[PDB]
């Protein structure tokens, strides 16, 4: 629940969105309008290498600018050791969303694991995660 | 106007510039299996687990329609790894590659007729945008987007961004244009242009003395081609059909399937709120095991239709793939293939979700009828021509070539012998010069 | 009576005929050229020595054998037009597909008399018999049956309308290839070195 | 009370009949000029009447 702009009728109680969903509700007792988002924040994706190589995963979020990460994902009400993937150190900005947990570097490779928008993600040496822009091939005249 | 004495042989011609269209990739989507159909709701996402794992097989078919998708793309417009840079020269002996070579004012490095042909697809990449500050507070209700956004629909972005395409295919351009063909078969081999334009001429079966003796001309056609083709893609915009359906027909199955929500399958109502907000669960059981096989019929209904569609868009790539392998990386002698005509090169252009390619071709533009013999008899032997046919102009025999009207003296050179004059049918009689 | 119906095609046989009949007549009259601009009239055997020549054969093989050839090509017609008045299996395909969208068709039809867990099949009496809000049920399990019946056609249809699709662009190319030109694809226009193809 | 089941039946099918009606077009409309055949048959021998 949040604070709403939206003017309902004044005998309208309930807001219905296009997907025959309740968008905002009236408080009885205090006459306001209040938005209902869900808690569930759909574009989550984890990339890791495999579970023989090691443990550690990366975290992107799409669609979504790492200032509100935190508040996006609900970091307040979520159990630590998840907490460390909202708010980190290791925060790089794509136009697919923004990577949290791989360390940036500017060397071009060859794609390993594509995330989008020329953006791919290896694992290499100890080791960690870092991702990085996408190489087409080498640099050539005639 | 057939008769079986007379032939017609072409004395001009024409260049032409075609344009051709094919989608590469559409988009790739993704679909959560819970927040669809029991969007925030214990109750309805423990009656959902005991249907087994009819959502995952879901999420791998799109998983490989979003793989395959790539893999398009990467098949499409990777066929070179070596990026060539386009020469800081332009003396390609008259041909002005101003229009198709890349723009380094633009903030994209993309040209003109790129520009065009991005700015006639009215899509506006809807898909991006709305960066969950978008879908807030706010007087107005929630978009199509945003309605896609909170019940589980999302699209996932590609992995080459279109200035990365435009690299690729301006790489193909370079390579093309300062070597010919042998830039696909391995090292970049250096030619001047105009001997790359007498090889192609010599390949479609015109010799090259014809480039060579009308050199400007041809520049001039080719130049004025290349205008037509930039004034009909700024006049028109129904050109880019294919395209433009293309995303239509994606962006219209998501709207569908948010619309789709509001069904009541046979329940009491659509809402799941006020399902179990008036009925004890028991009860609500029923309603809730009806809209669930509802909501799940939909899904998948979209998942087959989407698997369709992937097929035929991976049967456009591979089409386009082979397009590009044999008109842009070589000379193709199918009929039909690279542009009506006898085939001389292809530009490839980016597009959004599907390229374009420009055909050059050589067309015949004005014959004249003549008298033609199978045969030239002599003293007791019969004469062919090597390469050409005989022609006469009513009083002297000639021989010419097939697509260019190019009348010379028959000597030995032209014609050999073989047998006599009595088993040809159609022989006639003239005098053979040495 | 049930809502299927069979939509005409666009062109008639007569029009088809006729664009078959303006493709024969310009490949025998002009050779390629009416495929890359203008037709340009030239005799049938010059015609004929071109394509020797296009196969690797020097044309003064076809001009001293003309009769041979021209015997050669008349029996190979006439065999053709014996083996399709005596056999009828060689068009299995065309029959194969109208069987097909017939035998789906009918099924479609045959479907309807299934109770899907009602009472009866016919909707008549169901609503005879039972009061609206008890009938509800019966008629929510017979909309369901007879909706999924639609969709399982709609699905098979569209992956016949796929491959049908393919056949369709393989025929094109084909044309295109062997009509409109020469093809030195190997078993592309039929066994051996091409010559010609007719539509 | 079923929604939009049907209407997307109805575009498949309207789909796959005009796809149908393009692959006859693409396949017999390669030329649009029509030839007439000539009233001479001297083909060298060749016999086309069949
Ligand atoms: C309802 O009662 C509460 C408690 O006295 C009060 O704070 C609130 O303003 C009242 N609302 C209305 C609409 O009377
Ligand atoms: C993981 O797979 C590799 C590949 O053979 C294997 O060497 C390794 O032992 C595996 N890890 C475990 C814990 O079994
Ligand atoms: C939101 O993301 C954009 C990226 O386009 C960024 O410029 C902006 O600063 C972000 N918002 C805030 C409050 O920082
Ligand atoms: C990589 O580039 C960024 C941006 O210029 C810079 O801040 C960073 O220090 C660079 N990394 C290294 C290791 O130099
Ligand atoms: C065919 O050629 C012969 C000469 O060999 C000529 O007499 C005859 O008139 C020609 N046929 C036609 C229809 O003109
Ligand atoms: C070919 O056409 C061009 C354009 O009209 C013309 O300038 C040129 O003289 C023509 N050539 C011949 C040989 O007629
Ligand atoms: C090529 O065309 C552009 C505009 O179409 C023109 O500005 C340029 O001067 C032309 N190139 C040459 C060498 O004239
Ligand atoms: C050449 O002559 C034939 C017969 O005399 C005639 O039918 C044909 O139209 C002529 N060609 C041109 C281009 O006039
Ligand atoms: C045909 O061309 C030759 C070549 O100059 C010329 O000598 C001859 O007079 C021409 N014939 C006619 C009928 O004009
Ligand atoms: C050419 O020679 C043949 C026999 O060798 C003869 O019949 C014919 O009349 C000759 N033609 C001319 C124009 O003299
Ligand atoms: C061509 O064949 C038909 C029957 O097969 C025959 O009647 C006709 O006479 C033949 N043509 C010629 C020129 O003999």
């Amino acid at each position: 629940l949040t604070e709403s702009n939206k003017k309902f009728l004044p005998f309208q109680q309930f807001g219905r969105d296009i997907a025959d969903t309740t968008d905002a509700v009236r408080d009885p007792q205090t006459l306001e309008i209040l938005d209902i988002t869900p808690c569930s924040f759909g574009g989550v994706s984890v990339i890791t290498p495999g579970t023989n190589a090691s443990n550690q995963v990366a975290v992107l979020y799409q669609d979504v600018n790492c200032t509100e990460v935190p508040v996006a994902i609900h970091a307040d009400q979520l159990t630590p050791t998840w907490r460390v993937y909202s708010t980190g150190s290791n925060v790089f900005q794509t136009r697919a969303g923004c990577l949290i947990g791989a360390e940036h570097v500017n060397n071009s490779y060859e794609c390993d694991i594509p995330i989008g928008a020329g953006i791919c993600a290896s694992y290499q040496t100890s080791q960690s995660i870092i991702a990085y822009t996408m190489s087409l091939g080498a640099q050539n005249s005639v | 106007a057939y008769s079986n004495n007379s032939i017609a042989i072409p004395t001009n011609f024409t260049i032409s510039v075609t344009t051709e269209i094919l989608p590469v990739s559409m988009t790739k989507t993704s679909v959560d299996c819970t927040m669809y159909i029991c969007g925030d709701s214990t109750e309805c996402s423990n009656l959902l687990l005991q249907y087994g794992s009819f959502c995952t097989q879901l999420n791998r078919a799109l998983t490989g329609i979003a793989v395959e998708q790539d893999k398009n793309t990467q098949e499409v417009f990777a066929q070179v790894k070596q990026i060539y840079k386009t020469p800081q020269i332009k003396d390609f002996g008259g041909f002005n590659f101003s229009q198709i070579l890349p723009d380094p004012s633009k903030p994209s490095k993309r040209s003109f007729i790129e520009d065009l042909l991005f700015n006639k697809v009215t899509l506006a990449d809807a898909g991006f945008i709305k960066q969950y500050g978008d879908c807030l507070g706010d007087i107005a209700a929630r978009d199509l987007i945003c309605a896609q956004k909170f019940n589980g629909l999302t699209v996932l972005p590609p992995l080459l961004t279109d200035e990365m395409i435009a690299q690729y295919t301006s790489a193909l351009l370079a390579g093309t244009i300062t070597s010919g063909w042998t830039f696909g078969a391995g090292a970049a081999l250096q030619i001047p242009f105009a001997m790359q334009m007498a090889y192609r001429f010599n390949g479609i079966g015109v010799t090259q003395n014809v480039l060579y003796e009308n050199q400007k001309l041809i520049a001039n056609q080719f130049n004025s081609a290349i205008g037509k083709i930039q004034d009909s893609l700024s006049s028109t915009a129904s050109a880019l059909g294919k395209l433009q359906d293309v995303v239509n027909q994606n962006a219209q199955a998501l709207n569908t399937l948010v619309k789709q929500l509001s069904s009541n399958f046979g329940a009491i109502s659509s809402v799941l709120n006020d399902i179990l907000s008036r009925l004890d669960p028991p009860e609500a059981e029923v309603q809730i095991d009806r809209l669930i096989t509802g909501r799940l019929q939909s899904l998948q209904t979209y998942v087959t239709q989407q698997l369709i569609r992937a097929a035929e868009i991976r049967a456009s790539a591979n089409l386009a793939a082979t397009k590009m392998s044999e008109c842009v990386l070589g000379q193709s002698k199918r009929v039909d293939f690279c542009g009506k005509g006898y085939h001389l090169m292809s530009f490839p252009q980016s597009a959004p979700h599907g390229v374009v390619f420009l055909h050059v071709t050589y067309v015949p533009a004005q014959e004249k009828n003549f008298t033609t013999a199978p045969a030239i008899c002599h003293d007791g032997k019969a004469h062919f021509p090597r390469e050409g046919v005989f022609v006469s102009n009513g009083t002297h025999w000639f021989v010419t070539q097939r697509n260019f009207y190019e009348p010379q003296i028959i000597t030995t050179d032209n014609t050999f012998v073989s047998g006599n004059c009595d088993v040809v049918i159609g022989i006639v009689n003239n005098t053979v010069y040495d």
